[PDB]
């Protein structure tokens, strides 16, 4: 017995949002929509490392890119598409007898709360990563197969139960369970007053004259789609000593804490996707977790 | 076969040769390499120096440093010295 | 012991200034706003260079900006919206090992004084450097959550008691100790005379290029961001041979004055937050000074 892996083993990102561009609006008059720019400003800091004091004297001056709201307009608006697709246990690429052992092991998984959790994450405007940072409040628009469902400023960290979240998330799990696919075009409108810098997604650059670069489509503001993808899968709970939702990772890796939290503690990814496959019964949070990242995608070879 | 009980030039039981300057120039004392410094000004090196990043891997103790001099032969001069805050000057 | 502070680790600022847009309006007529247009005048003149002495018989026609005040108008009327946040100890970038620490080491810190000095240094006129000088009649009005506030006389250099701060102050520092923001529209209205010359923010031009340029938002004058953010933070009266507040810096350096404070004499921010993770008695100047730096924000990393 003992199916290891295929070597080869991938899946596919079955969760896909699109670049989320910004605009900018106004509280009442939510349909005259401005593209808010990203423009770049100079900046004339004052040399502060933590290392040695005796350069903290002399300019740093740098240019960095920058976006604001206009001061005649208060909302910032943020549109994106997220498509989630089925056919979740098939894999992609990977091999067909380690896979379809998975796709038994996971077919009694609880899809509801995963489907809320991430209908959640998109509702309570998690998708916003600092936008969120001093907002009156948070109006979510999601509208999926012609309807509308209005949020408002939701407890994000905690999944409290709310019935358009989960009037969603019926046809997001009646998806992710089976075949076919479902789309969500989600409006953001947060009331971060007249002018606000926003904070779109920034770029990773080696050699460019800028300090800071923002993430730009024909100039307008945007978010990437891995950032918006990201912050949808903000919802493991479950992992050891659970105090806020991490993002789905096979290690339960957060890059900016820099400790994998579900690494070392044999509660990752492939030891219970290996377990799950040679027969061993698992709980249902880990059932979701496994079924998270075979929704994430990601090459589990090795 | 080097302090020997001769005179040679380079010797020591030199004589004749004390009334020249050959004991002084074929005989030097603290005779090294060319030797030019490279000298750390309040972090920023002088010549070839360019810092780098040391493995951090076993590291027990490293001290900073911002300022001092650091004694390059003239043949490493050639390359970077690339000193490093952990061991200071190698080939790379 | 001995907990080294962590390379990624970085604070998100926390007072965030929207760009100070500049009007023109008059003492007794404040309702009727029209925006000051910064004008450019040409001026010829032959370039020297010391890199092209080859290129000095003829070019460089430069066009340097200027921004008056009109000459039926003799107030200048200043808006920006000042937003204080909360969880000014949550690292965006650090983790928490070092910045858990740091909760647990600064929640004995009045925030009523720091928030005290913040509002003291939006309403006494900090954040008006060469256009209150020379000003017969200073006023600020400021605007938080439906409550309006004027200002007159207050001297910018010291903090002295008057009521109206300190309501402000009072729910600002409730934001900056616990969770949330708070809003402060705050209009300055100085009478300068009838057409007298207006100072808006200087963009960083080379050594060569134009003479300055003025800070445009859409055509109208403005001033910087972070030059409204130097203005708020400037309450570091606690380092040794302190005589006037300095801008709150990692280092307590200023680079127009070519020393820095609190570089070099163990007062520097990362020495205190060292010392506030290995767990010294810090006294409640510098321990609200490092609060100061972490509502700043920054990357301390080495």
């Amino acid at each position: 017995t003992k199916l290891k892996a295929p070597a080869v083993l991938a899946y596919s990102r079955k969760i896909n949002p699109t670049n989320a561009l910004m605009f900018a609006v106004n509280w009442s008059d939510r349909d005259n929509t401005t593209a808010v720019m990203v423009g770049t400003k100079t900046v004339a800091g004052t040399q502060s490392v933590r290392g040695n004091p005796n350069d903290a004297d002399k300019g740093n001056i740098q240019t960095v890119n920058f976006a604001n709201l206009p001061h005649n307009k208060n909302t910032l608006l943020v549109k994106y598409n997220v498509k989630f697709v089925g056919d979740v246990f098939k894999a992609e690429l990977g091999g067909g007898e380690y896979s379809n052992t998975l796709q038994t092991a996971l077919e009694n998984t609880d899809f509801g709360t995963l489907a809320y959790r991430y209908v959640y994450n998109i509702a309570a405007g998690r998708t916003l990563w600092r936008n969120r940072v001093g907002a009156e409040s948070i109006e979510t628009v999601i509208t999926v197969n012609d309807q509308t469902f209005t949020f408002s400023d939701l407890l994000v960290n905690e999944f409290d139960e709310d019935v358009d979240v989960a009037e969603i998330a019926d046809m997001v799990a009646g998806v992710l369970s089976g075949e076919g696919f479902v789309t969500l075009k989600v409006e953001h409108y947060m009331l971060l007053g007249e002018g606000s810098e926003v904070f779109p997604s920034q770029e990773f650059v080696e050699n460019s004259k800028l300090s800071k670069q923002l993430f730009d489509l024909n100039g307008q503001a945007a978010m990437h789609d891995q950032k918006i993808g990201n912050a949808i899968r903000t919802i493991d709970t479950w992992y050891e000593d659970a105090t806020t939702p991490i993002a789905v990772e096979p290690y339960g890796s957060v890059v900016r804490n820099g400790v994998a939290y579900r690494a070392g503690n044999k509660t990752d990814l492939f030891t219970l996707m290996d377990g799950a496959v040679n027969g061993k019964s698992l709980t249902e949070e880990d059932q979701m977790f496994v079924t998270a990242n075979l929704i994430r995608g990601g090459v589990f070879g090795g | 076969d080097k302090l020997t009980t001769d005179i040679a030039d380079t010797n020591v039981f030199v004589g004749g040769w004390q009334l020249t300057a050959n004991p002084h120039e074929y005989c030097k004392w603290r005779r090294g390499t060319k030797n030019e410094d490279l000298v750390l000004t309040d972090g920023k090196w002088s010549g070839n120096v360019t810092t780098t990043k040391p493995i951090q891997s076993k590291i027990w103790r490293k001290w900073q440093g911002e300022n001092g001099s650091i004694t390059v032969p003239e043949y490493l001069l050639d390359k970077t010295i690339c000193y490093n805050d952990f061991y200071g000057g190698y080939e790379n």
